[PDB]
């Protein structure tokens, strides 16, 4: 099997490799049927499993190297199902390689939460080995892990909608089984994942600039100063050989998160702001790309807008109607505050 | 909070009144300073700085502070970082003064009194402390803000009326 | 793709003036319901990515992807005129992607600019105004164009719609009468 | 102080007590609702299974958690505002029942104990009371219980012997 | 089956289920319990279900049914799972399909519509079981048979109801209001998509003369308009 897989990798025999994999599946299905039959391989025995698991591990590796990502994903569950049955632990060498593969698969998959999880699993495992290890790697890996978590697409769910329908997202994610597959008790949010990033060990080896970035975006985000802060922080990353390398590959999603936040905050600050001002307020690769982003934020319901191309203005809501229902929504909020305040007063009464 | 502050002012040493004044003028829920200013302990001439602060927070606007900054602890506030909490409050109180005189406030007037950018202006109006203090509709096209012990008296009268109104609505529903 | 995408988008728009079928549509649907989404490898996946790119209104991405799917395929390399067809397709795709864009985004946009649109789709205004006006007239879209200022308008009609519904209802009633008889 | 008991809460408590009475085993359950002001709204209840154990330790936290989770998929989503039991002994015969209440009070000091008598409850006479512990003194006291019903509920109840936005606004 | 009796508790339970959400537009769904082993089905208890509807499709929580029923059985095995209810006020297009799901738990499935709005005084309840009359020379087609209902109570409940009628003889709500305001601040697009939907329904009916689907769509549109008016 190992020889056969090396053959496929060495001669780019992608079509045959896929067929090889399928053959291996049929073989394993037979064994459970086989086991009742005499002379069957014992899937109870640890050596037997360690060999089978070793093969599937390699199946995942070749899959990634041949860029057969759909096949990679199938082989990941193949690996998973064997690990559950597995009694003896795998060699940490071969296991860390496995996780280092999952990070690639999930980066290509566009599943950023799984991507960061796989990174963490590899970090926790690479910390132990080597027993003596480079500190320069711990620098870059921890930073990468943290950056990939800040760079994750916003997981925020609307409050009004959730109570009525408990609905968020499109919503649909066919890679949902995989979260349970990684020994995660449930799919996490980016805020949740970040807290692990928040924890000191990730933080301690984490480049400082990233901790600052996290402050700028997640802690105290202010649109009137974010552009400056980012301008002064972005120079430092570029200069560093390692930091820049970690940073280069997350520029896109990071930019998306920041701009999403800017659009939301502008939605809170304004009612009808000029297109010149809105685009001007938040940095964009191009003026038109900024409009694209704004609409995308609108379609995903992070903001409601009406864009009037004639006057070059954007409205975060016929005219009088939109003012009436904005007034109503303000009055409601005011009432809520008053109610809450009254509660506090009650406590003061006792005083 | 006025209750707690009045009780403390009327039990604590006179030396504690300056700190109490800084506390009051920094307190997130406090916008009315008349009852505190009127306290006999508060009245005394010697706590001149405290009296000035009371006039400033009871009766004056942000402009009045700027006029008097060399004779009030603006510099001390800057050293402390206390002033921004105090600065924010005086600007909120300035909006309240303006709203007392007129229920429609032009953006240009607010910005001068505000001493803040017009684009920012809405954000400042936007902030929650302001919202609890005032309910108004922002008209971007017309560049205006429509904002529909002594103050307490007036407020009381309003409350009474409000209740009557609510009762009417409830009555109707009950009927249906 | 070129044929069925704008008609799909409009349907996404929900105007539903006309119904059109595009080849490889079923394959695209399967991909959406797929647990795993990989970067394109097989040719149909490159075509696919070009489609989604058209949906989101990136025409450059779409043009890029066809080569990427094509390069592994060698699909476009098998023609002697390939350059000519590359540019020709680039143009037709420019047009249909402009259409698709307009279809999907007319909800949140009340007004438009033909100059900006012209520059950004790399389509001269004579084509833009033509395509948009034609389509709007063909789909009975509640959209209004001022040629003088070169500006467009949407998001409206209520009264007319109700009138239509009434007509339909009347038809149904007539049908029932037939059965009764 | 007043405990407002809803239509379904009262009917479930009478039903459960009577069913319990046939059983000959005392019946307890949890009351769900809202602490409003001083006053408490009981909007619903659910029965706890009969236990060999008497009084305290009767409660089954696995049953309770499951029931509460499944209700939450259900609309009401209401705090446990106390408990009800049917106890024959009168008047104030048993010490043991009170300690249970102390456990509830320690979880939430506002908790209420309702007691219903399914035998003495007769047409024209519901025999029920509501208690809290006091904070030579007596240990507990009783607050009268009123009933809240919507107009929709009133119409619905009238089919025996027949011959949402508003609530929010209120 | 010839008829159905319903206990007052079931009526009040369906109303209480609907009330907590505080949605006029929303229709709630649950399980009914009782005894269906004779020509008179007796409906004597119920419980709410988590339920969501998207487009034609609807989701019911199967595990919730099994887990709640199992607790119900521990309280009183005499009250069997005999069907389901919803708040209506009318039969909906998906009901025959939803009914097929409940059939797994028990058969034949029984559907109780409880009109918690109570528009008609005489009935707060409509009862149906699925059956097909059939067509000669053609495959039989499923349909709901309408069964007569009466409200009846055992002595305990009779006593309870009489006692309750003696005298006769908010944050969630605020959130809902805010949602309504948001809908109002958007209704120009939702109008144009409810205009289209209305037309769609008409098309379906035409085809039938599909018809059911179209009818459902039309009803939905009307409901959406009514909810817009109420908000205003």
């Amino acid at each position: 099997a190992q020889q056969a897989f090396k053959f496929c990798l060495q001669y780019t025999r992608k079509a045959e490799f896929r067929k090889l994999c399928d053959n291996l599946r049929m073989h394993l299905s037979q064994i459970q049927r086989h086991h009742n039959q005499s002379t069957a391989i014992n899937l109870n025995n640890p050596e037997s499993q360690s060999m089978h698991l070793e093969t599937r591990l390699v199946q995942l590796d070749s899959a990634i190297s041949m860029e057969l990502w759909q096949e990679a994903f199938k082989a990941v569950e193949d690996i998973h199902g064997l690990f559950s049955l597995s009694k003896k632990p795998p060699k940490p060498q071969l296991m860390a390689n496995y996780y280092n593969k999952v990070s690639t698969v999930f980066w290509k998959s566009g599943n950023a939460l799984f991507h960061a999880s796989t990174l963490h699993r590899l970090y926790h495992l690479s910390r132990e080995m080597r027993k003596n290890l480079t500190q320069d790697e711990m620098q870059r890996m921890s930073t990468r892990v943290l950056l990939a978590t800040l760079s994750i697409p916003i997981t925020p769910e609307r409050t009004d909608i959730a109570r009525l329908l408990d609905m968020d997202g499109i919503i649909v994610e066919k890679q949902r089984r995989l979260a349970t597959l990684l020994g995660l008790q449930a799919p996490p949010t980016r805020i949740g994942l970040i807290n692990d990033m928040v924890r000191f060990n990730v933080l301690q080896y984490v480049v400082p600039e990233v901790k600052d970035l996290y402050n700028w975006l997640e802690v105290e985000f202010n649109p009137l100063k974010l552009c400056e802060r980012v301008t002064k922080v972005l120079n430092w990353v570029r200069e560093q050989p390692e930091k820049e390398p970690e940073l280069q590959q997350y520029v896109p999603q990071l930019q998306n998160n920041t701009i999403l936040r800017l659009l939301q905050q502008v939605s809170q600050i304004y009612q009808s702001i000029e297109f010149s001002r809105l685009t001007s307020l938040v940095p964009f690769v191009d003026a038109f790309q900024l409009e694209r982003a704004i609409v995308d934020a609108a379609r995903h319901c992070d903001l409601q807008v009406r864009i009037d191309h004639t006057s070059r203005t954007l409205s975060f809501g016929x005219x009088x109607x939109x003012x009436x229902x904005x007034x109503x929504x303000x009055x409601x909020x005011x009432x809520x505050x008053x109610x809450x305040x009254x509660x506090x007063x009650x406590x003061x009464x006792x005083x | 909070l006025l209750g707690s502050y009045t009780e403390d002012n009327a039990s604590q040493a006179r030396v504690d009144a300056h700190r109490c004044i800084v506390r009051a003028l920094k307190d997130p829920n406090a916008f009315l300073f008349d009852h505190l200013l009127t306290l006999k302990p508060v009245k005394f001439l010697e706590g001149e700085l405290i009296h000035d602060l009371l006039t400033i927070f009871v009766s004056a606007k942000l402009a009045s502070y700027v006029k008097f900054y060399q004779n009030n602890k603006d510099f001390i506030d800057s050293l402390g970082l206390l002033h921004e909490q105090n600065m924010a409050k005086m600007r909120l109180l300035t909006f309240m003064g303006m709203a007392v005189e007129n229920k429609e406030i032009s953006f240009d007037t607010m910005q001068q009194e505000l001493q803040i950018g017009a684009d920012d202006v809405e954000a400042f109006v936007i902030d929650a402390v302001r919202t609890k203090m005032v309910y108004c509709k922002i008209d971007q096209t017309q560049r205006k803000v429509v904002v529909s012990x002594x103050x307490x008296x007036x407020x009381x009268x309003x409350x009474x009326x409000x209740x009557x109104x609510x009762x009417x609505x409830x009555x109707x529903x009950x009927x249906x | 793709m070129l044929l069925e995408i704008p008609y799909m988008a409009a349907h996404e728009s929900d105007a539903r003036r006309r119904m059109i079928s595009k080849q490889f549509h079923h394959q695209l649907r399967v991909g959406e319901r797929q647990p795993l989404l990989g970067p394109p490898e097989s040719m149909r996946e490159h075509v696919v990515a070009a489609s989604k790119a058209m949906k989101m209104g990136d025409w450059k991405t779409c043009h890029s992807f066809i080569i990427n799917e094509k390069m592994n395929g060698k699909v476009w390399d098998l023609f002697p005129e390939a350059d000519k067809v590359r540019t020709m397709l680039v143009r037709k795709i420019q047009e249909e992607s402009l259409r698709t864009y307009l279809f999907t985004y007319s909800s949140v946009y009340d007004s438009i600019s033909m100059e900006t649109l012209s520059d950004m789709f790399e389509l001269d205004l004579p084509t833009v105004h033509s395509i948009i006006s034609k389509m709007i007239i063909n789909e009975e879209l509640m959209a209004s164009l001022d040629q003088p200022t070169q500006t467009v308008v949407m998001h409206r009609x209520x009264x007319x719609x109700x009138x239509x519904x009434x007509x339909x209802x009347x038809x149904x009633x007539x049908x029932x009468x037939x059965x009764x008889x | 102080k007043q405990v407002q008991i809803d239509g379904l809460v009262v009917l479930k408590i009478i039903k459960h007590y009577q069913e319990e009475g046939q059983g000959t085993e005392v019946v307890q359950g949890v009351l769900l609702g809202l602490v409003v002001e001083d006053r408490l709204e009981i909007t619903n209840c659910f029965p706890f299974p009969q236990h060999t154990e008497d009084d305290a330790d009767f409660d089954e936290v696995q049953y309770q958690m499951e029931m509460m989770r499944s209700l939450r998929h259900v609309n009401i989503d209401h705090l446990h505002v106390g408990w009800y039991q049917s106890t024959y002994y009168g008047s104030f015969v048993t010490r043991a029942l009170l300690d249970s209440q102390f456990s509830y009070q320690h979880a939430i000091e506002e908790s209420v104990v309702l007691i219903y008598d399914p035998i003495k409850t007769a047409q024209g006479s519901l025999s029920l009371k509501a208690y809290r512990l006091t904070p030579f003194e007596y240990m507990f006291e009783e607050v009268p219980i009123v009933i809240k019903n919507s107009h929709l509920i009133n119409v619905l109840m009238w089919e025996l012997e027949k011959k949402x936005x508003x609530x929010x606004x209120x | 089956g010839r008829v159905v009796r319903l206990h007052p508790v079931i009526l009040a339970s369906i109303v209480d289920s609907y009330e907590r959400r505080n949605e006029g537009a929303a229709r709630v769904i649950g399980t009914l319990l009782g005894t269906v082993d004779k020509h008179s089905v007796e409906v004597t208890n119920c419980f709410s279900v988590p339920h969501n509807e998207s487009e034609d499709e609807v989701a019911v929580d199967m595990e919730f049914a099994k887990n709640m029923y199992e607790l119900h059985k521990k309280v009183s095995p005499n009250e069997l799972i005999l069907g389901w209810y919803a708040t209506g006020h009318d039969i909906t297009e998906h009901s025959v399909l939803i009914h097929e799901y409940y059939s797994r738990e028990a058969p034949n499935p029984i559907h109780l519509t409880v009109d918690t709005s109570l528009q008609n005084g005489r009935m707060s309840i409509k009862a149906y079981v699925s059956t097909l009359m059939g067509v000669p020379g053609r495959t039989m087609g499923v349909m709901f048979t309408p069964l007569t209902v009466k409200y009846a109570y055992y002595d305990t409940e009779r006593i309870g109801v009489d006692l309750i009628m003696k005298t006769c003889f908010x944050x969630x709500x605020x959130x809902x209001x805010x949602x309504x305001x948001x809908x109002x601040x958007x209704x120009x697009x939702x109008x144009x998509x409810x205009x289209x939907x209305x037309x769609x329904x008409x098309x379906x009916x035409x085809x039938x003369x599909x018809x059911x689907x179209x009818x459902x769509x039309x009803x939905x549109x009307x409901x959406x308009x009514x909810x817009x008016x109420x908000x205003x």
